[PDB]
């Protein structure tokens, strides 16, 4: 309710708490997470190749 | 009179010359005997006497 309490004064066109709370609670969309799971390994493969050999 | 102090003091000098970000992460760890020369790995007990002689040698010159 702090979010709406703050937004009640946001009528004026002045100047992410919502997104932070959403990602922290565990409510972000998780459709197609397998692609991200493989992208992680694809991006960090080189460091693994650096500090270990058999796993590579 | 402790082991952790010796480990940190021997670790600082390595970072005084050169290392990378990947060295800080991953395994590395403050436990360090393989980074030394093979002479320490193969015959470890014998090396401490020579090292402790040399240290006392250089302190007086300083």
């Amino acid at each position: 309710d702090l979010v709406e309490t703050l937004m009640n004064k946001a009528g004026d066109d002045g100047k992410t708490l919502r997104d932070t709370l959403k990602i922290l609670t565990g409510r972000a969309r998780r459709d197609g997470a397998d692609d991200a799971a493989f992208a992680t390994v694809m991006r960090t493969m080189t460091d693994l190749a650096f500090f270990a050999k058999n796993a590579y | 009179s402790k082991q952790d102090v010796i480990d940190r003091l021997r670790s600082y000098s390595d970072l005084g010359r050169g290392a990378a970000t990947a060295l800080g992460t991953a395994k590395y760890y403050t436990g360090e005997l393989a980074v030394r020369s093979p002479f320490t790995k193969v015959l470890n007990g014998t090396t401490n006497y020579l090292l402790d002689a040399g240290r006392q040698g250089f302190l007086s010159d300083i």
